[PDB]
């Protein structure tokens, strides 16, 4: 049982930039570390194999080596076909062990999210619960959160979130999310509201709503 | 050369007391690379030292690049050091043309599954099935246990990252011993009635150099008048004794 | 060229079992390493087992010993994997993948997977909520109309408005499981806010496995 951890989480980067990406075992894998692409969709690929040999049916543009005990990955150049999750896999010593993935992501232009709020229906209320709905449709970059409150509180403990695909042409996604109250808890609160941010976005996006609205 | 070994089990071999035409494969263009570490490319025949090794290996294209002196690289520091104490040349040829084939080549196994390093020009050749877990293999293959040195795929149909090459191994030493080794030397041509700054074996002066009517022992060289300077030569290459005036 | 194709997914009660299986053309299993590996959504590559074909040796994680075989028929050319004892927490996607020898080489080629999904309910219709619009507008002048699609299984689930026939402005979040062992997701059309009043918005939840559809009038209301 060896172990992975790999830097960064996340990379994003334009078409055409260098890409580096690490990955470390916890033990002494040698130089059987392999890596791989993940598209959405579909199974990975192996891209590098016995720690720096290239795969055949792999871009050119893709290297790496070794330094000290940690293992680099480099894209010389990015083009639109090298986004995809990049992963490590261990086969040296079993079990084989694969890290979390690196998710990288293409340079696009940075906007807000359109944000539309859903108070709790008549028919959902039926069931003697509530459940307040905020969608945010068409923006980036990946790394997003709702942030909800009631009566201006912050909420935390009471919500749920959903995270789409990103675009093809504009890389742009969507957020959902919503706030579980019980019908008698929705009763007591007045003022609801939905803030919403992004990593890229300087100014959040706010909406609300009064209770029984809609 | 007509055979190579694997990387890992490097063949060594140590030139001495000859002449070494080192550029050869530089102006023969019989290998698809020539790139030299500390030595030129061409007018290498007038390097002289001690000894010099020649070394024949087949490896992957990716994995020429990476083998020079003083470098790193996964097939520099794991299979075969190659050092910086000396200087000396890279040289290889596209082995599509003699060792590729469907199924791979099997007279080449490079070492993948090791404990440690091999050492600057350390040959080695062990089948001991290698632990890559927890407990002893003592022979046998099976998950976390495996064969240390294997063949590859080698096809003509594969990139040239991964194809082989035939890789030749030029390293230059120089020991506290009387020099052996050195490239041909070239003469000029003999002219004997006019002054001339001539140089014999190292030998040289300012004159008119004629047929002498000395005689000498088969043994002898040169002679010579006061304060040991040369008054008569004998040519290196044809057998005549030529009087310095 | 090689492939790998995967098959036998379904849906497994929790506390049963499935079988999965992959055959494997271009090349023989002999020489080879077969394995299975898992990815449950949102995480990553999780290996399983795998078995050497020359051998009959196998290697499992930790994690899925006690639970998990795996096997394989040389003559067949084929992989197999026996999932015992399984959870909702099972869910997953299982390919089959090919390595050299007992390991020490990276996979090279994979299969694309099957998805098994463990629930108290091979089958279950969704409850379809509407949601009431905004009354205010976004960026574009646009609102929009949407809907809950609550407790359903199997995923995936396809959704789209006006009974199918709406496509245009549609969008759709993805299902995540929830602690009822069933699936749950969000849908809205957006449009310029007046063809709200316009055109028909009804909420078409299709689940072609269980045979059925839910169909959902959506509306705006006072706000
Ligand atoms: C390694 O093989 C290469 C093949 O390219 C050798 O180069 C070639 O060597 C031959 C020797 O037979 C040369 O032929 C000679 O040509 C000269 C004039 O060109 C002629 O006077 C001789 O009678 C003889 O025919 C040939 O020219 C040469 N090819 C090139 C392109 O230079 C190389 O010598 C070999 N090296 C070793 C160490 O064996
Ligand atoms: C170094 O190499 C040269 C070649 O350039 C050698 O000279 C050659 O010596 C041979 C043997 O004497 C000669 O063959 C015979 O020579 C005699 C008289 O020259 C002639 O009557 C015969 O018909 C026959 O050709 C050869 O001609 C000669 N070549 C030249 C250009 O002189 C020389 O002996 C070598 N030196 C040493 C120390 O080995």
């Amino acid at each position: 049982d060896i172990q992975m951890t790999q830097s960064p989480s996340s990379l994003s980067a334009s078409v055409g930039d260098r890409v580096t990406i690490t990955c470390r075992a916890s033990q002494s894998v040698s130089s059987a570390v392999a890596w791989y692409q993940q598209k959405p969709g579909k199974a990975p690929k192996l891209l590098i194999y016995s720690a720096s040999d290239l795969y055949s049916g792999v871009p050119s543009r893709f290297s790496g080596s070794r330094s000290g005990t940690d293992f680099t990955l480099t894209i010389s150049s990015l083009q639109p076909e090298d986004f995809a999750t990049y992963y490590c896999q261990q086969s040296h010593t079993y079990p084989i062990t694969f890290g979390q993935g690196t998710k990288v992501e293409i340079k696009r232009t940075v906007a807000a999210p359109s944000v539309f709020i859903f108070p709790p229906s008549d028919e959902q209320l039926k069931s003697g619960t509530a459940s307040v709905v905020c969608l945010l449709n068409n923006f980036y970059p990946r790394e997003a959160k709702v942030q909800w409150k009631v009566d201006n509180a912050l909420q935390s403990g009471n919500s749920q979130e959903s995270v789409t695909e990103q675009d093809s042409k504009d890389s742009t996604y969507s957020l959902s999310s919503t706030l579980t109250l019980s019908k008698a808890d929705y009763e007591k609160h007045k003022v609801y509201a939905c803030e919403v941010t992004h990593q890229g976005l300087s100014s959040p996006v706010t909406k609300s709503f009064n209770r029984g609205e809609c | 050369a007509t055979r190579f070994a694997s990387v890992y089990a490097w063949n060594r071999k140590r030139i001495s007391n000859c002449v070494a035409d080192y550029s050869v494969l530089y102006n023969s263009a019989s290998f698809s690379t020539f790139k030299c570490y500390g030595v030129s490319p061409t007018k290498l025949n007038d390097l002289c030292f001690t000894n010099v090794y020649a070394d024949s290996f087949v490896i992957r294209g990716d994995e020429v690049r990476q083998i020079a002196p003083g470098q790193t690289g996964k097939i520099a520091d794991y299979n075969y050091k190659l050092p910086d104490d000396f200087t000396g040349c890279v040289i290889a040829w596209n082995s599509n043309n003699l060792d590729s084939k469907v199924g791979g080549n099997y007279n080449y196994l490079y070492r993948l599954f090791r404990k440690s390093n091999l050492k600057p020009f350390e040959r080695d050749i062990s089948t001991e099935i290698y632990q890559a877990g927890s407990t002893p293999c003592n022979g046998v293959e099976g998950f976390n246990c495996y064969f240390p040195l294997q063949s590859y795929g080698f096809q003509p149909t594969n990139g040239v990252g991964y194809q082989p090459y035939r890789v030749v191994v030029l390293s230059f030493e120089l020991l506290h011993a009387p020099a052996t080794v050195c490239g041909p030397k070239k003469s000029t041509n003999l002219v004997k009635n006019k002054c001339v700054n001539f140089n014999f074996n190292g030998l040289t002066g300012t004159g008119v150099l004629t047929e002498s009517n000395k005689k000498f022992l088969p043994f002898q060289q040169f002679g010579r008048d006061i304060a040991d300077t040369t008054d008569a030569v004998r040519d290196p290459q044809t057998l005549e004794i030529l009087d310095i005036t | 060229e090689v492939q790998l194709v995967e098959s036998g997914g379904g849906l497994v009660q929790p506390g049963g079992s499935l079988r999965l299986s992959c055959a494997a053309s271009g090349f023989d299993l002999g020489g080879y390493s077969m394995h299975w590996v898992r990815q449950a959504p949102g995480k990553g590559l999780e290996w399983v087992a795998g078995i050497y074909a020359s051998g009959g040796a196998t290697a499992y994680a930790d994690s899925v010993k006690g639970r998990f075989t795996i096997s394989a028929d040389t003559s067949k050319n084929t992989a197999y994997l026996q999932m015992n004892s399984l959870r909702a927490e099972d869910t997953a996607v299982y390919y089959c993948a090919r390595s050299y020898y007992y390991g020490g080489f990276g996979m090279d080629y994979w299969g694309q997977g099957t998805l098994v999904t463990v629930s108290s309910a091979s089958t279950k219709g969704p409850s379809v909520f509407p949601l009431a619009p905004s009354s205010k507008s976004t960026s574009g002048g646009t609102a929009a109309l949407g809907c809950l699609v609550k407790d359903y299984f199997p995923e995936p689930v396809t959704v789209s408005w006006n009974s199918g026939a709406l496509t245009s402005g549609v969008h759709t979040f993805p299902a995540v499981l929830q602690s009822s062992g069933l699936y749950s997701l969000s849908s809205v059309v957006t449009v310029p806010s007046s063809s709200l009043g316009t055109q028909t918005y009804i909420c078409n939840v299709n689940h072609k496995p269980s045979n059925t559809k839910v169909d959902k009038k959506v509306e705006p209301k006072s706000c």
